[PDB]
RNA sequence: CAGGUCUGUGAUGCCCUCAGACGCCCUGGGCCGCACGCGCGCUACACUGGCGGGGCCAGCCGGCGCCCGCCAGGACGCGCGGAGCCCCCGCCGUGGCCGGGACCGCGGGCUGGAACGCCCCCGCGCACCAGGAAUGUCUUGUAGGCGCCCGCCCCCACCGCG
């Protein structure tokens, strides 16, 4: 069935954050479909992107948290 | 992320993906009657954490775990409470069931004849036996 | 007014916080291996829960005013349904031992006072809610 | 919490002038206004703040309804007691209504603001009474009977 | 609608749903209770929200329950907000409005097709693209907020995807045929 | 000395008469205002059918409670005269307190 | 036959006027067969409405 | 095995009391808090005479107690509970210790449908 | 209407028993025995969820305090005193899995003269991934979801009436 990631992403966490970065928005659950990673381990790569700043979260809610780069508009 | 896969402990297969509590959910099933972060995933787990973890559960009244906390609590054998899991619940059940059979007992007959012991109603939900 | 202007649960997190780092509590070692209620049959993952609940006896004692009302009925204010039963689920009560022992520990730190019954917010306390929530307000 | 001396009992002196209602589903609500700036508390609770996170635009309806100059110099202060959280939310804002139109009732401007909420949303100024019904023996409610084995 | 998203020239573009549909008369937050059950033609002027809003209420589960309702249209309204880069609320008076199908074959043993009144529509729109989410969040990881918003932006297109169009589409096919 | 009075009345037209007849005789004696328990309703629902056979429709009895505050300011005498003074009507509960 | 009769000791409640021993219904102190407390409830007062 | 960590040799010779913290949750409440009644006590006394009576007795203590729990001392003797209709032996055995006579009495027939 | 109730009664005819009683008490069992078929229910099947840390509002209407105990409860005194759902924030992440809790094995309590009753703690982890022919009740504070109270009660409600 689904791939369970085991939070693996290392040479390839760049790469996966280099298409999240790329995407217009991003929620916590269209990571895990789009790559097979848990959405717990989507929040946890999201919260290093927020960090940066590349993305902007719109709203957060305790399952909902809704990003759209703030960045991406350069 | 550093990440290890499957790990072994008491002859059962624990997924490194799920966390710690959940990894440890059941071991050989009957298991699961601490020093080490429960969230931190069972590949991220470190083998001495595990070796401190082996300690706790093969004597669990030597690192503040209770009594009450543990799988048995009078035996019929010491007299004392202690924690078995693996081989030794499936021993333990059949030395229990083997002494409800040793002596005539309606908890003996039942446990043979598959009817339920204690439970009530075999009139009508004990259907597909 | 105060702590009522800010929002309970906002103020229950911080003073915890602070309480623990001000040495108010110091949390007993049943605490570690224990599920609040009968309700509950799993502990708190928070590891930082008998701060959490040490703010809310505390603060809800301050809502007290004047009841010096007791433990059980802290108790009731965290309690929730035990499930796991073919039968309906119905609402059990918080563990008193839990709640006994940090409005004993607050008394014998003076931060509360035993009037009759049960306990209001000590004076020296008073200020102690009423200080954090000045700290929460700017 | 049901309709007692309750509605005086909670502020000895601090006399308020103006005293305003708002009760629905059970949720009754006592509004007392002291005139002073303007700010608005319920249940020792500042309104800004309201439990209901989404339920606090429901709450400040009549304040959106009328400029800042009519809850300039109103200082309200509210008491709701009984009911629930939804029913107390729907309680608070009939009671807002009820005290700004006790401020200018004896004027022909309390038609102003009568028309203004009311047309805005219903209910703002009103309370629809909607009490609950009483179940039956047969079933498990009102309009509800237990499934009829045979037939 | 959540302090956002106002109607300013939000409106309908069909003229018979326009007819059965609010734009205008909503609200603060999709709540109120207008009783809209009453009289006969109530549903009419009930802010479309609600409307949306109280159909995902049901299917037991998530019944009555429409603070957390009210908060999912919420989150999904500005993932509509975001993907489109368009108010929520006039892509959502679209998407009900092509979603209702204009033609059913009801019995009138043999079966008629007879033409649909625009409330029918109104409701059946509203009612189909909640399905249409309630049933692509089921056992699946997207959240019924994520459907309920896919389906919305496709429904306001035509696009067949969108479960409301293909039931519109099935509705007025053995509607044909049986005519 | 202050004695405390309670009436209880199953009928509420009987306790009615009472209560108007208490402030007729007591008036001088200073009565307290006649603040009204709230109705204690003894409620009793019981299967209407002697056997369980056909619907199970239920038989509802109920008995009403009424109940009145009062207080007089008077001598020891003096209640006794307000006592034997009151309407006497049948069925009633009479208190004299302290 | 002292020790016989009447041995063992348990609640024999029943109704004052009936004596059956089965729907004592004491809710409010009353020891009233239901079946019996349907036969005379008005005397007690109790109204249907 | 030894029971509940006293040898079965020990057993013997032990007193309830002795393992009385031992037993059971309820043995504990009906022997230790509740105390047991004169119809228990005189058959423990009727069965202490009986075993030591030793005249070559079959009495096969025929008995309607079955709220007796097994005391230490009666390992080794064939007590007889009635289940209803008939007497059912039960000897005693190590494990059965702190038991009640009704849980090795047979109240009821199987079903064999 | 030969619908149901003579088994609610000092309502009762005819009738039956009446001293080894078909009278009453006393003891032990049975109604709860289970290859199976069905009726009313309750809990499910998960993420519009479980988890559980706080906020917080009930109504028929209503008691608590102090210590001891993981609880269950208990000791000790006094008159007192209030849900769930939902709300926010974590968490798990579509995996019969962190859903579900049926059964089972140790114990710890309680009520009573006594469990064979219930409660709780550590285990244990059955089917069940949305249900065929059929069907059942409903249109506003309604269906549903969600708790609570009382009755009968020593204990005990998936029940009834609320």
């Amino acid at each position: 069935v689904d791939y369970p990631t085991l939070f693996a992403d290392e040479a390839a966490m760049n790469e996966a954050l280099k298409f999240i970065k790329n995407s217009k928005c991003i929620t916590h659950t269209q990571i895990c479909e789009r790559l097979r990673v848990s959405v717990a381990l989507a929040k946890r790569v999201m919260r290093q992107l927020v960090k940066s700043g590349d993305f902007a979260i719109v709203s957060k809610s305790s399952r909902m948290t809704i990003f759209k780069n703030m960045t991406k508009k350069e | 992320n550093d990440y290890r896969d499957l790990l072994r402990m008491f002859n059962t297969n624990i997924q490194g993906k799920v966390v710690l509590e959940c990894a440890l959910v059941g071991i050989k099933g009957i298991g699961r009657r601490a020093n080490i972060d429960v969230h931190k995933r069972a590949g991220e787990l470190t083998a001495a954490e595990e070796d401190a973890l082996m300690k706790v559960l093969e004597d669990p009244l030597s690192h503040g775990i209770p009594a009450w906390m543990l799988n048995r609590n009078n035996d019929f054998e010491s007299g004392k409470d202690m924690h078995i899991l693996v081989n030794t619940i499936a021993s333990t059940h059949r030395a229990d069931l083997e002494r409800l059979r040793k002596t005539r007992c309606e908890r003996g007959v039942r446990h043979h004849h598959n009817l339920k012991v204690r439970g009530q109603h075999t009139k009508s939900t004990g259907r597909r036996g | 007014s105060s702590v009522t202007r800010v929002p309970a649960d906002v103020f229950i997190n911080s003073f915890a916080a602070h309480l623990k780092n001000r040495g108010i509590i110091k949390c007993p070692a049943f605490t570690d291996y224990v599920k609040t209620g009968v309700s509950r049959q799993y502990a708190p993952r928070d590891a930082d829960w008998f701060y959490i609940k040490a703010a809310s006896v505390i603060r809800h004692f301050y809502i007290s005013g004047s009841h010096s009302i007791g433990v059980a009925g802290l108790a009731r204010k965290y309690s929730s349904l035990q499930k796991g039963k073919t039968t309906p689920h119905h609402t059990k009560r918080a563990s008193c031992k839990v709640i006994r022992s940090i409005v004993s520990q607050f008394l014998g730190q003076k931060l509360l006072i035993a009037g009759e019954r049960g306990r209001h917010i000590s004076p020296n306390g008073r200020k102690m809610v009423e200080d954090f929530a000045e700290g929460l307000q700017k | 919490d049901l309709l007692e001396r309750n509605d005086i009992e909670v502020r000895e002196r601090d006399k308020y002038t103006v005293h305003t209602l708002g009760k629905k589903k059970n949720s009754v609500a006592v509004a007392f206004v002291k005139a002073g700036k303007g700010d608005i508390l319920v249940n020792n609770v500042p309104l800004a703040l309201v439990r209901p996170e989404i339920l606090r635009t429901k709450v400040s309806e009549p304040i959106m309804i009328l400029g800042e100059s009519l809850f300039k110099g109103l200082d309200m202060n509210i008491k709701v007691a009984g009911g629930g959280h939804v029913s107390q939310i729907y309680a608070v804002r009939q009671a807002i209504s009820r005290g700004v139109l006790a401020s200018v009732k004896d004027e022909a401007a309390r038609s102003e603001l009568r028309a203004k909420l009311v047309s805005y949303d219903r209910q703002l100024v009103v309370s629809d009474p909607r009490r609950c019904e009483a179940k039956k023996f047969g079933g498990r409610g009102a309009r509800a009977r237990r499934q009829k084995s045979y037939r | 609608l959540f302090n956002k998203w106002p109607l300013t020239d939000v409106k309908c573009q069909d003229e018979s749903l326009e007819a059965y549909i609010s734009i205008d008369n909503h609200s603060f937050v999709p709540h109120s209770a207008g009783r809209w059950s009453a009289k006969r033609f109530r549903k009419a002027k009930c802010p479309v929200v609600e409307r949306l809003t109280n159909s995902l209420m049901m299917h037991g589960r998530n019944s009555g329950k429409k603070l957390m309702a009210m908060k999912t249209v919420g989150e999904a309204f500005e993932l509509i907000n975001l993907y489109t880069g368009k108010n929520p609320v006039q892509v959502l008076v679209d998407a009900v409005a092509n979603s209702g199908p204009r033609e059913d074959s009801c019995r009138i043993v043999r079966r008629q097709s007879v033409d649909v009144s625009p409330l029918r529509r109104v409701n059946i729109g509203i009612y189909n693209i909640a399905t249409g989410a309630r049933k692509a969040a089921f056992r699946k990881v997207r959240p019924f907020a994520e459907c309920l918003a896919e389906e919305i932006m496709n429904a306001a297109a035509g696009a067949d995807k969108s479960y409301a169009i293909s039931q519109r589409n099935s509705v007025e096919r053995i509607a044909v045929s049986n005519r | 000395q202050k004695y405390t009075i309670i009436v209880v009345g199953k009928d509420l037209k009987l306790v009615e008469r009472y209560v108007k007849s208490i402030v007729k005789e007591g008036r001088a004696f200073g009565i307290s205002g006649p603040c009204r328990a709230p109705v204690r309703r003894l409620t009793i629902t019981t299967r209407k059918s002697p056997c369980g056979e056909g619907t199970n429709t239920w038989h509802r009895f109920e008995l009403r409670m009424y109940k009145r505050t009062f207080w007089v300011t008077c001598g020891g005498n003096d209640i006794s005269t307000i006592l034997s003074k009151t309407v006497v009507i049948p069925g009633i509960q009479v208190t004299v307190e302290v | 036959r002292e020790t016989e009769f009447c041995t063992h000791i348990a609640h024999k409640r029943e109704c004052r006027i009936c004596g059956n021993y089965n729907s004592v219904y004491r809710k409010y102190g009353l020891f009233i067969c239901r079946r019996c407390f349907k036969e005379n409830a008005g005397k007690i007062g109790f109204v249907k409405l | 095995p030894n029971f509940r960590g006293v040898e079965v040799e020990k057993l013997a010779t032990m007193k309830i009391t002795d393992i009385l913290p031992k037993l059971n949750a309820r043995c504990r409440r009906r022997i230790g808090k509740h105390g047991l009644s004169m119809k228990h006590l005189r058959f423990v006394n009727k069965l202490r005479l009986r075993r030591a009576a030793q005249p070559s007795k079959p009495k096969i203590v025929r008995t309607h107690l079955r709220d007796m729990i097994i005391f230490p001392e009666m390992i080794g003797m064939t007590v007889s509970v009635y289940n209803g209709r008939q007497f059912i032996p039960v000897e005693i055995k190590p494990p059965m210790v702190g038991r009640a006579l009704r849980e090795y009495s047979m109240s009821y027939k199987i079903v064999s449908h």
